[PDB]
Parts: structure tokens; C-alpha cells; sequence
RNA sequence: GAGAAUGUCGGGGAGCCGAGGUUGUGAAUUGCUUUCAAAAAUUUUGAAAAGCAAUUCACAAUAAGGAUUAUUCCGUUGUGAAAACAUUCAAGGCGGGGCAACUCGCCUU
DNA sequence: AGACAAAACGACGCGTCGTTTTGTCTCGGCTCCCCGACATTCTC
């Protein structure tokens, strides 16, 4: 049931954890009994999950013999950050993590033409990732990725109950009593024994071969039930009862547009490019009104009086347009209007040139012009013409709503030029960007995804017009964001690129191929058996 | 970590409440139209273009009527000429100006309604105005 | 004096005054109620439509066709109560949260629905201020 | 390099069971995402309604699924009628077959697959017909 | 003022002389350049080739002549399958007729003319079926 | 130009393609010595 | 570890209302620009229209839309292919409360 | 040879992908349900 926990965040986390556990059960053990011998749990406010998920998951790994009784199964072994960090340092997970993340740091070094982002060492005789102190506000080398989560999960899983007991109750009161665990788990007390000989190499191989699955919310329309009180004639008597609404009525599950509403204006003294219009909105006349912004005020006489005043104050809007300055202007409007009388001014209609759409078509709604809301450009169409060139478009939420209401596909399957649609992209999608030499037209065969193949996987982040921005799927946070002062950043000003990060710097949208993964990050592609089942399920 | 309306459900609830208040104000207005039309208080120009049969009390589609501006051959005229004249008489007695907005007559009528006879249309306008501006009120009461 | 006449006076003395949102933003509902009352009683002696009980019953029936009980209730009132206490200043009470009250873990009831299945209705928990829970609690304290 | 088109026969053998070998070879032929005409889908619908008496809803669901995923529809060329009449003078085929070859040819297809229509016969020295089940 | 379309019925009653009055109606239905669906032309070809057993050459000549001079072919719409499936939940016609109506609607047609489609009826508040022979 | 006219007429097709690359339906073809009517600025000749 | 009882600190959900703001209509006043449009010495004054406005008032809308005439609503939430749900949901009886509608308890399936 | 094909051509406007920069609805009251955490006491 919804709203059964502290807050939506932990509820979503727990629900997705359950879903992922079910998926792994089906994929790796076919849902049979006691397929999970043991489960280890860790969190790393959030403590609300440490006990609820353990209690819920006790139902799978519990033993009915009567030995395992209590609030939680004895097989569930929560840990602590001490064990995970000590194992990571001892077993070399930290070293492989730095080797995995370092190329981002060399890219930052090259982009800033310095050497301060990599530090050489001689105890390891290699370069370690690093950041300058003035870019070290809250930088963390683990946090800037997504697969660290999986790395933590791995280092937790191999940690047995003996390890957590040893590292939580190290106080022995006698060396001999705990010396058995010392000899069994640690090499001689210096370093712990690996779970197996090839642990580090296998962990490297997996970590460099993980694709991250991103949950998507493409809800545009859904069905809504309307119950309303009404007097109904039954058995010759009128009774008040609830009635369900007749006909069809959809509920939009996204904010259709932005709150601010503007009105259309036509100004002879400005040139309007085709496909764009001028919209004017009222705004307070305040200290941020300089010559360029004063020239963006729709009234010409207000512009005349206002520039006269600004000249009178030595061209300083801060002194001119303080509340005291505005009052002085209002009291003495004659000595800036060439001596002509005029009403006071506190708010003015500033105009902007761009693409704003009508909110509706009834009454006076046809005069309200709004802008698309945040996070509502959800579909990005990629088409091809018979010759071979790719065309791009972004369909607004209005056409998505109308198309989905008429039972059609969200994106038109052909553009106005007749170009056939490759496919549509949404935020959190995954695409493969092939090399410049590869010719991916009927590739498929997505079973042999190696490190080079997986490193060329990009996730959509946002779209606008014909532009689509991508981030490598393994990137969570940038090493350094963008600031208008230094004008530097990991992925330039937008913190996301329309091209690859690698040296070729190729348009991602011109060669990318959309892919589909499941909750477990396993690629999904057409196969014979699948083709058979398409219409076996109809057979 | 600190907590500031961190739920999309709360935002949906806020929009729902705003909408609900809006339609309840509209419903009040509709019922006022129905009652005043029964009482024969609305003027012919206004009342001719509210639906009273299928859409009970709602305006006819693609129409924005004003109770006070009668539209004849594309021109707009004010209907309470005499109360407007009395209000301008009051201002000139106070000696301020002789040129004021027509829609200032409502407050003159509201003062006049306390102790004088006003025509019915003004009274309907006043009731609709009161429906617009209701005022703060605590449901419990509990005088302290 | 009434808030409408006060606003009219302030507009008389300072014709550049901003009323909406500047002069009066929010005031107790008692002012609007009292002003609209005084207006309606004063206009009542002069307009005969406010005395015709035929018209009053017509408004009653139109507004509450399917609720004869409410018609019977309002057949005793007049236009004053119908305008203020019914239409304009009608504020609904809070929806009942009784349905959201928790249930005891012990007492159950079983019944068979129209589907032929047998399902259980819960029993709502006791309010704490109930004297009987008072007895339970303080006997528990006596033993403790 | 070649543009593979297909006919109603490949889909019909794919759907049916009693011809396990034919159904198999049909399903591998569908793996290469072969192009299809709008005609071929139309006779697919017709034969599903006549031969197989399937209800309309399931038929439309299946055709939408296949057009989305497995087969790639091709646009109905506007010169299909004149070009179909062109092959009429030189070729001895049913007029529906002449239309399917006309639209396959006008869409730059090089190889067509089917049991019927004169295996191994090149049409206007630009399109070939291959029986793949053999 | 309204994009009027037609179906195979108008063409078929135009073709025959057995009923002079219906033939006439049909021919004055064609004088106004009524729009037409490609599926209508396909069904017309099918009925000429099947019922009437006419030669391929002359029916192809007639089709080309009519499309060049008489009726305006409408480009086949890519959303015809999904839209026809959508109309399928609320309506119960032969699926061929549902595709005809779907393609007529998707091309912005206002009035459709036919016989066996329950004249006067409104299809998704966009297009109405009219029997003109009455 | 005359080239694609040549192979179009050789393939039995019409001289001019009946739709352009954008998919716009062909109104008609003009040749030297053809005749057209140019309607007035107010006339609306759509199905005259 | 569980249950119950008493206090402290938080979070979530639902509900009854209020005041602005914005866009548009109408009006009162005053402006900038352009054109008509005359007078006068390319320039200045005058009548009209349009475009953009500013101060004040009345009004229309305030997610596009769809119900319904109950003093009722659904539309920014979650699940997921069923475009299907969840977030109201049985029957009685024995009672308390009001001008009553309606509201609040107890008992048996 | 003369008259078609097409390249200049002087125009402005446009548009250029690449990139950065700019903008983005707001506060007021109150009621009433549920859960969570940490405090104390008693019992299994
Ligand atoms: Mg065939
Ligand atoms: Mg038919």
C-alpha cells in the first residue's frame, strides 16, 4: 500500500529493492525454494531501511527447523562502513577503483592544460586521481560514479559473519581466544586473505563490465475514476448515492507548462524571425534595469523617460532604481518627460522574442502564452531519409498527449519530409555510440559486449529543438561543475555534451543506436525464439 | 535532509485544493445567477446570455459578459448613469475632480445601500461583489 | 461605519488609493456579513420581490428540487438567510477522519458478501478520553 | 549488400505449426529484419480473417507488434500502378503478385522470397526471386 | 469546406449499367474530385479481377486513368494500424472497413460515402458516413 | 532535367515523379507552350 | 525481543478557507511612435486612427479538458498493458445530537 | 543566330551549429488521522 512508510523516498527504495530481488531470483534460480543461501545488507535518517528491509527479507532466508527464530533471520548479517573500507583498502578494490576512474582525471588535466588533477607516487610508482584544494569543496572519488554501489554490494556479500564479528567485537580480553579467527582470516595481523585467488582480477573484469539501469517515468496520460454524489431514482424514491462518470476522461501525469503567463505583442521597431513571436510580461522596475534591459521595455515613452532618468543619475541604475530613486522619479515625472505629464511607473511590460504556445483554445485562454515545464521534453525523434541522412526533432508534451489519447504511438513514425523514423529517445535511455570505423546497420549480436563496447554507452539527459545531450552511463557527478567565472567544467557549461567525451568528439546523435536493458542491466534484443513467441502467444 | 515540501504528492494536493476552491466560488456564482434570474433582478442584456436550462447558470460558450457594460452595435455603455452622477456630485462636494472611472460606482452604491433605496440591478451587482470578496473566517470559532 | 462605506470615504479623500491588495486585503468575515445584512434588510422594505413568499418558494424549489427536507427547513426562513447563511457565506465542515482511525488487533467481525466469500471487518480503536479506557489505563497503573 | 523483401507466404509459413521446417526457415528469415510492403500486410490480414478466422482485435495487435519490431514496412510508392502495368506486358503473373513485385522494385529491393512466382527468375534485370525453404 | 472521401461502393455502382440510377448517382459522386484511399483502389482491383474476371491489362489501364484524371489518391498513413486498433474497441465493423475509415480520418476527411456502413453515423466525432444513393 | 525523364519514360512511368522528396503531392507538370489560368487575387480557385 | 501505559521530538497524508500575482475584456486620465490629416516657418502646431503603454476600478480565466445539478467533482501520486487499477465501498438492528438535512456510538453475521 | 541555361551579382535578410547565459509563482490561518525515534514502568 502507498504511503505506508516514513516518506516516499524510502518507500521507492524498498519497492525497487524488492523488484530487483524478484528479478534476480527469476533470472538466476528460477524462483525455486531457498535459492539464496544467505543475504547481506548494508546502507552506508536512512537508518529506517536497516531494519524494515531486513525484516521483510527474513521471509526468504529463514529456516523452518526452529533454530532460526526472532525478528530477523540469523542468515541476515548487516555490516558497517569499517569492514567495507578495510576490505576495499586491503584487497585492492580501491586500486582498481582509481584505475577505473583515472582517465576522467587525465581528461580534466588535458582540458585545463595542467597536471594538478593527477598526482604521481613512488610507493605505487603510478598516477593517482586528485583535485586542487580550491576545487575540493565536497569532492569524493567514490560518489562521482554509479557502479560504486555494485562494488560496495560485492565487498559486502563476500564478508561472512566471522568477519563482521571480528571487526565489531575486536576486544578479545585474550589474544588466544580470537587468534583462531586471526589466523583463518588474516595473513601473518597484516592483511586479510582473499575469498579466492582470482578475486581482484574477477572484480576488475566485472566492474569494467557493468551497465547501469535507470528507472524511467514516461507517464503522460492515465485513466481517472470520478465518483460524485447525485440523487438517483430507485424503487420510486430518490436517494443520494455516488455515481461514476460516463464517457472517457484522461488524467495528465506531467505539469503541462510553466506558471508564468505572457501576452503577445507586435512591435514595428523590432524584426521578428519567421517561426517566432514576441511575448510581453509585466515586471517590477528595480535595480537590475540597465540600458540593454531598458531597451527591452515595450513602451517607447517609458523608455524615453527612463533613459532620461538614468542619464540624470550618471547612468547608475542601482542609485536610480532604488525604492527611494523610484519615488523620486514618480514625484518629479515632469523633469524627465520633457515637462509633459504622465502617470507614475512601478511595473513595466518587458518583451521577449521566442517560441511560446497558447495554453488553450476557449474564451480568453487563446491569449495566454506559456513555456514548456521543467522536465517535460520527454521524446526526441530520430528519422532517416531514403538517402541516409539523420533528421532530429523534439515533440512537445501537447502532441504526445493528443497522440496517446488517440491510441497512437507517442512519436510520429514519419516526419513531414517522409523520412522513416529510426526511434525516439527519452531521458535515462541508453544508446551505443559505435566507433568511426564500425558500420552498425544490422549489428545486433549484443552478447559480446566487452569493455570497449560498454565504454561507448551514453545516457540521454535532456533535449531541446534538435539538440540532445548525453552523459556516459557510468558518470553520476562531475569532478568539477561549470562556473561562469572560470568558464571550465567536466562537460562544459551544460554539464552534459552533445558529443562524446573522447578525442574524436563525434556527434552522438548521428551514429548512436538505441538499446534496451532490464532491471539487472542485461541487454534485450530480438532472437529467433522471441520472434517465434511474438505470435506463439497469439497462437 | 532538512525537509521542505519534499513530495510531488503534496504539490498535487496543493493544486487540487486551489482548483477546488475555484470551482466552489464558481458554483456559488452559478447559484446566485439562478436565484437572481428567478427574482427578475438581472438586466435583459446580461440575463439573455446566461444558460439556465442545460448549463444551469453558466455563461453561453464563447462569451464574456459584464453586468455593467451594455454592448449596442459594438459600443459599450454604462447603465447606472444616475448613481454615477450622484457619485460625481459627492466628489465635487468633496472637491477632488470631475472625471473618474465608471466602475467606482459600486462603492457609492454600497454606501447608499445602507440607508437608501437602490434599484435591483445594483443590488445584484453588490451580491456578486460580496461573493467575490468573502473574508477570513475560522470554522471552529471558539471566541477567546 | 461599514467597510464598503469606509473604502468609499478613503477613495473620496485619496482618489489615487489602491484598494485591492493595498487598502483592504483581508478582514474578518463579520464585516462582510454585517454589511451585506444591513444592505439586504434596508433594501427589503422598498422592493416587493423580497416579500413575495411565492418567489421565495420558487427559489427554494429551484435550488433544492430533490431535497424536500431542506426545502421544508428553508420554507421558514427568508431571503436574508438564503443569501448569506446559504449561498454566499456557506462554509463546509471538515471531512470526517473517523474512517482513518486504527483498529484493534483482537476484536474482529466476519461476514459473507454478495460474492459468496467470507471476509472480516475490523473494529475501530477506543478514543483515549473515553472513561472506560480511563478505567483500563489507571487500573493498569494500580497493578504497576 | 542487398535489400531483402518478403511476401505473404513467409509470414503464413511462420505462423502455422504443421510445417515445422517451413515455420523454422520462415522465422530465421524474419531475424534479418526483412522489408515488407503495405500490400503484403493487407493480404496477411485478409488471410488471417478468411483462412484462420481470427478475431479482429488479436489480428491488429499481432500486425502492430510485427510492424513495430520484426518486419520493416516500406512506403507505398506512387508509381506502383504505372510500373505494375509495365511488367504486365513482359511477365506472366497474377496482378497482386505484379503489384507486390512492383512495390518491392520501386523501393530498391534486390531479392524477394517466396514459394511461388517462378523461383530464380530475375525481373527487369533488377530484382530476383528466391525460394528460401528449399 | 469539407474533405469528402469515397469507398469501393461508389466505384462499383458507377461501373455497372444494370442499375442506371445508382450508376448515375455514383458518377456525379465522382465529378467533384472526391478523395480516395489506396485500400479502396486495391479492393476495386480485387473485385474487378475476381467477380468480373476482367483482364489485368484493361483494369490496370482503368485504375491508372481514374487515378490520374478522376479521383485523388490519398497517401497511406503510417499510423493506420494503431488508429484502426483504437477504433476497434468502440466500433464493430468489418476490419477492412475499419482500415478504410481509419485512413480516411487520418487524412482529414470530413464526409465518407458508402452503403454498407450504417449511414448518418459519427466515427470518433471526426467523420460521418453518408449514403448518397438515397 | 531530361535524364531522369528518359529513364522514367523507359521504365513505363510518368515523365515527372508524382511526389517530391518531401512527399508533397504533385499538382501538375508544365511544358513550353502550355497554358495556365492565373486567377485574380480575390478569387479562390481550388475546385472551380 | 514482544505487549501495554505515560511524556518528548519529528515525518507523511487528507481536509475547510483567505490575500495577491498574471493574462484578457470594458472604462477614466495621461503619454511614446507611425500614418492620415490641415495650419504655419526640411521644421513647429492642430483633428482622427492604429501599435505599445502607465495609475485606478469592475469583470473573465488561472494547469489544456470532461462530468453532474449534488449547496458533488475528476485532472501534476504510485502500479503497470488489462489504457486496467489503488487511493470512497456490505447487511441489519439498538441508540445519542440537533429546525432537519446530516453527524456520532453500541450490538450480530 | 537567336534565344535558352545558368552563372554572377548586389542586395538585404536570415541562419550558422557551438557555446554560453538567463529564467524559473507567493504567502497566511486552521483541523485531524497515521506512522517513526528517543525517555520510564510492568508482564512473558
Ligand atoms: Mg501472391
Ligand atoms: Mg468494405
Amino acid at each position: 500500500k502507498q504511503h505506508s512508510l516514513r516518506n516516499p523516498i524510502v518507500e521507492q527504495v524498498i519497492t525497487e529493492t524488492l523488484r530487483v530481488v524478484k528479478d534476480i531470483w527469476l533470472k538466476y534460480g528460477n524462483g525455486t525454494k531457498d535459492f539464496f543461501n544467505e543475504i547481506h545488507i548494508e546502507l552506508g535518517d536512512t537508518r529506517y531501511i536497516s531494519k524494515y528491509i531486513s525484516g521483510i527479507l527474513s521471509n526468504i532466508v529463514r529456516v523452518e527447523d526452529g533454530s532460526d527464530e526472532g525478528v530477523n533471520s540469523k542468515n541476515i548479517v548487516p555490516g558497517n562502513g569499517k569492514i567495507t573500507t578495510q576490505l576495499k583498502q586491503d584487497w585492492g578494490l580501491n586500486d582498481v577503483w582509481n584505475d577505473l576512474i583515472l582517465p576522467r582525471f587525465e581528461r580534466m588535466n588535458q582540458l585545463t592544460n595542467s597536471k594538478d588533477f593527477t598526482a604521481w607516487n613512488e610507493n605505487h610508482q603510478k598516477f593517482l586521481p586528485t583535485v586542487p584544494i580550491e576545487f575540493s569543496k565536497g569532492f569524493s572519488k567514490k560518489r562521482i560514479d554509479h557502479r560504486h554501489h555494485a562494488l560496495d554490494a560485492l565487498v559486502i556479500a563476500c564478508a561472512t559473519t566471522d568477519h563482521v564479528n571480528l571487526l565489531n567485537n575486536q576486544s578479545a580480553k585474550s589474544d588466544t581466544k580470537r587468534y583462531d579467527l586471526k589466523k583463518k582470516l588474516m595473513k601473518f595481523p597484516k592483511q586479510f586473505l582473499k575469498p579466492w585467488e582470482k578475486f581482484t582480477v574477477d572484480a576488475k573484469h566485472n566492474l569494467e563490465s557493468i551497465i547501469v539501469s535507470f528507472k524511467q517515468n514516461l507517464r503522460v496520460i492515465n485513466k481517472a475514476t470520478n465518483y460524485y454524489e447525485k440523487y438517483v431514482e430507485k424503487d420510486g424514491t430518490k436517494n443520494k448515492e455516488r455515481v461514476e462518470q460516463a464517457g472517457t476522461n484522461w488524467a495528465i501525469r506531467k505539469p503541462m507548462h510553466k506558471d508564468t503567463v505572457s501576452g503577445k505583442v507586435d512591435l514595428p521597431w523590432v524584426k521578428v524571425p519567421k517561426g517566432k513571436i514576441l511575448t510581453a510580461t509585466r515586471k517590477s522596475l528595480d535595480s537590475s534595469f540597465d540600458l540593454k534591459s531598458i531597451g527591452s521595455i515595450t513602451d517607447t515613452g517609458i523608455q524615453k523617460i527612463l533613459k532620461n532618468y538614468l542619464a540624470f543619475k550618471d547612468g547608475n541604475p542601482e542609485l536610480a532604481f532604488s525604492p527611494e530613486g523610484i519615488d523620486d522619479l514618480n514625484k518629479n515625472i515632469e523633469k524627465y518627460n520633457d515637462g509633459k505629464p504622465h502617470q507614475p511607473i512601478n511595473k513595466v511590460r518587458v518583451f521577449e522574442l521566442g517560441s511560446k504556445f497558447q495554453v488553450g483554445q476557449t474564451g480568453n485562454k487563446k491569449g495566454k502564452y506559456v513555456e514548456a515545464a521543467k522536465g517535460t521534453n520527454l521524446f526526441f525523434a530520430v528519422y532517416e531519409d531514403e538517402k541516409g541522412k539523420r533528421s532530429y526533432e523534439t515533440i512537445p508534451l501537447n502532441e504526445v498527449i493528443e497522440r496517446q489519447k488517440q491510441g497512437l504511438t507517442s512519436v510520429p513514425l514519419e516526419n513531414e519530409k517522409g523520412s522513416r523514423l529510426l526511434f525516439d529517445l527519452s531521458p535515462n535511455d541508453l544508446v551505443y555510440v559505435p566507433e568511426i570505423d564500425e558500420n552498425i546497420d544490422s549489428n545486433f549480436v549484443f552478447s559480446n559486449l566487452n569493455k570497449e563496447k560498454i565504454s561507448r554507452i551514453y545516457k540521454v539527459e535532456k533535449t531541446s529543438g534538435t539538440e540532445c545531450y548525453f552523459v556516459r552511463q557510468d558518470i553520476a557527478y562531475l569532478i568539477k561543475q561549470y562556473d561562469a567565472k572560470t568558464k571550465i567544467g567536466e562537460l562544459e557549461s551544460q554539464n552534459k555534451l552533445q558529443v562524446t567525451m573522447t578525442d574524436d568528439r563525434i556527434r552522438i546523435t548521428d551514429t548512436c543506436v538505441k538499446i534496451n536493458c532490464d532491471r539487472l542491466g542485461n541487454i534485450n534484443f530480438i532472437t529467433k525464439e522471441k520472434i517465434k513467441q511474438i505470435f506463439n502467444e497469439f497462437r | 535532509g532538512k525537509g521542505n515540501s519534499v513530495s510531488q504528492t503534496a504539490e498535487r494536493t496543493k493544486y487540487r485544493s486551489v482548483r477546488r476552491l475555484r470551482e466552489r466560488f464558481l458554483l456559488r456564482r452559478e447559484r446566485l445567477h439562478r436565484v437572481l434570474y428567478i427574482l427578475n433582478f438581472l438586466p435583459e442584456h446580461y440575463a439573455s446570455q446566461i444558460d439556465f436550462e442545460k448549463r444551469l447558470g453558466k455563461f453561453k460558450v464563447e462569451t464574456e459578459p459584464k453586468l455593467v457594460w451594455k454592448n449596442t452595435d459594438g459600443q459599450f455603455s454604462f447603465l447606472f448613469q444616475n448613481s454615477f452622477n450622484e457619485m460625481l456630485e459627492d466628489f465635487k462636494a468633496a472637491g477632488q475632480e470631475l472625471k473618474i472611472p465608471y466602475d467606482w460606482t459600486i462603492y457609492h452604491l454600497r454606501k447608499k445601500a445602507i440607508s437608501q433605496k437602490i434599484e435591483k440591478e445594483e443590488l445584484a451587482w453588490i451580491l456578486l461583489n460580496f461573493n467575490h470578496k468573502r473574508g477570513y473566517y475560522q470554522l471552529r470559532g471558539e471566541d477567546f | 461605519k461599514t467597510v464598503g462605506t469606509y473604502i468609499y470615504e478613503t477613495l473620496l479623500q485619496n482618489p489615487k488609493q489602491k484598494i485591492k491588495g493595498k487598502l483592504v486585503r483581508t478582514i474578518e468575515r463579520k464585516f462582510y456579513k454585517e454589511e451585506l445584512r444591513q444592505i439586504l434588510e434596508k433594501q427589503k422594505e422598498f422592493h416587493q420581490e423580497l416579500q413575495s413568499d411565492d418567489l421565495y418558494n420558487d427559489c427554494i424549489r429551484e435550488l433544492y428540487r430533490n431535497n424536500e427536507v431542506h426545502q421544508l427547513t428553508l420554507r421558514k426562513k427568508d431571503f436574508v438567510h438564503l443569501f448569506m447563511e446559504d449561498i454566499i457565506f456557506y462554509q463546509r465542515p471538515l471531512r470526517s477522519q473517523k474512517s482513518s482511525v486504527s483498529n484493534c488487533t483482537l476484536e474482529f467481525r466476519k461476514y459473507k458478501g454478495e460474492n459468496g466469500a467470507e471476509h472480516t471487518q475490523y473494529l475501530k480503536a477506543i478514543p483515549k478520553s473515553n472513561p472506560y479506557y480511563q478505567e483500563f489505563r489507571l487500573w493498569q497503573w494500580i497493578f504497576n | 549488400l542487398d535489400k531483402i523483401a518478403i511476401d505473404t507466404n513467409i509470414l503464413l509459413y511462420a505462423y502455422d505449426n504443421r510445417d515445422l521446417d517451413k515455420q523454422d526457415r520462415a522465422v530465421e528469415i524474419l531475424l534479418k529484419k526483412p522489408f515488407v510492403t503495405q500490400l503484403v500486410v493487407f493480404e496477411f490480414i485478409k488471410v488471417l480473417e478468411r483462412r484462420f478466422k481470427m478475431d479482429k482485435k488479436e489480428i491488429t495487435k499481432l500486425t502492430i507488434k510485427l510492424l513495430k519490431e520484426v518486419i520493416i514496412p516500406l512506403s507505398l510508392h506512387r508509381d506502383i500502378y504505372n510500373y505494375s502495368q509495365f511488367l504486365l506486358q513482359r511477365y506472366n503473373f497474377g496482378l497482386s503478385d505484379i503489384l507486390v513485385l512492383s512495390d518491392s522494385i520501386l523501393n530498391n529491393c534486390t531479392i524477394l522470397l517466396s514459394e511461388d512466382m517462378c523461383n530464380g527468375m530475375i525481373v527487369d534485370k533488377k530484382l530476383k526471386i528466391v525460394n528460401p525453404f528449399l
